């Protein structure tokens, strides 16, 4: 008969988020955080309150 | 400079619909958002909505969401508003106004004002009666003359003296409602020497009935 067991381990999931490292590119990670904004809205706008002088 | 020319006063049966127009001029139509203001006669101002010409985006007040429909004719450089199924409630004045910049903007240029009247009543031409003082008493340093416009519908009417050449000393009183018709009076005050030698004529016009009448003040010869 088998005896009891305890295991130490770590989280896995279905994430395909990927980060780069000096030694290895495209390493797949459980969790990640984008810090680059690549999107804008294509318009000229009022700034804090104030409409710009658009000549 | 920046003129907003809007539609002329209208009368509509209760339950029907109106379409007042506002023509923009003096700036580039698509650079500022246009709005409409409702003012319940001499009370308080209400915001209806706004529209941006360049793409036709509309922004409404909760209260007016159903009854109103802002449209724009880019081709014509003109803004429109449309009021559906009216009541006595909607009888008020309506302003076409240019709001400066966006959601957080100020209304810098206000239009003339399209004033709408909601009533089942029929159109009634006025009646003009000149007012010469009694031959008895005589007003000495200045002679007061008058003009009475009674029983007309709907608002408004225009009163002039000598086709307009007569000015500062004229008072034209606000119309009042008498048995479901309007009635108002005017008082021109000229130097005693001028009358009765000079022709003092009352020029009144009522657009809603296509009526234009003149009355000359002939002295009371008792
Ligand atoms: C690290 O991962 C990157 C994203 O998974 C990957 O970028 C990918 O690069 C390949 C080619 O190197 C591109 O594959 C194909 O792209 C165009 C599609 O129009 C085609 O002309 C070709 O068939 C070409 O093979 C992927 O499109 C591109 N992925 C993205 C999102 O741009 C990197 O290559 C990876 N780096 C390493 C070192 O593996
Ligand atoms: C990763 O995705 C797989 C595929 O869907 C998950 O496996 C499923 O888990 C559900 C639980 O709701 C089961 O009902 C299905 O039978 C499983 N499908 C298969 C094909 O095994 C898996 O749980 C996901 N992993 C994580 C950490 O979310």
């Amino acid at each position: 008969d088998p005896g009891d067991q305890i295991c130490i381990g770590y989280h896995a999931n279905n994430s395909t988020e990927q980060v780069d490292t000096i030694m290895e590119k495209n390493v797949t990670v459980t969790h990640a955080q984008d810090i680059l904004e690549k999107k804008h809205n294509g318009k000229l706008c009022d700034l804090d309150g104030v409409k710009p002088l658009i000549l | 400079e920046v003129h907003l020319q809007q539609s002329g006063p209208e009368l509509v049966k209760p339950g029907a619909s109106v379409k007042m127009s506002c023509k923009t001029s003096g700036y580039t139509f698509t650079e500022y958002t246009i709005h409409w203001m409702k003012q319940s006669h001499g009370k308080s101002l209400e915001w209806i909505g706004g529209i941006f010409p360049n793409n036709g985006d509309t922004t409404y007040n909760q209260k007016f969401k159903v009854r109103a429909t802002l449209t724009v004719g880019r081709s014509s450089s003109t803004a429109y508003m449309d009021l559906r199924s009216l009541t006595s409630e909607d009888s008020a004045v309506y302003y076409c106004v240019r709001n400066y910049g966006s959601s957080y903007g100020y209304f810098d240029v206000w239009g003339a004002g399209t004033t709408v009247t909601v009533s089942s009543a029929k159109t009634t031409p006025p009646s003009v009666y000149p007012l010469a003082p009694g031959s008895a008493a005589q007003t000495n340093s200045m002679v007061t003359l008058g003009c009475l416009v009674k029983g007309y519908f709907p608002e408004p009417v225009t009163v002039t003296w000598n086709s307009g050449s007569l000015s500062s000393g004229v008072h034209t009183f606000p119309a009042v409602l008498q048995s479901d018709l309007y009635t108002l009076s005017s008082s021109v005050t000229v130097p005693s020497s001028t009358w009765p030698s000079e022709t003092v004529t009352c020029n009144v016009a009522h657009p809603a009935s296509s009526t234009k009448v003149d009355k000359k003040i002939v002295p009371r010869d008792c």
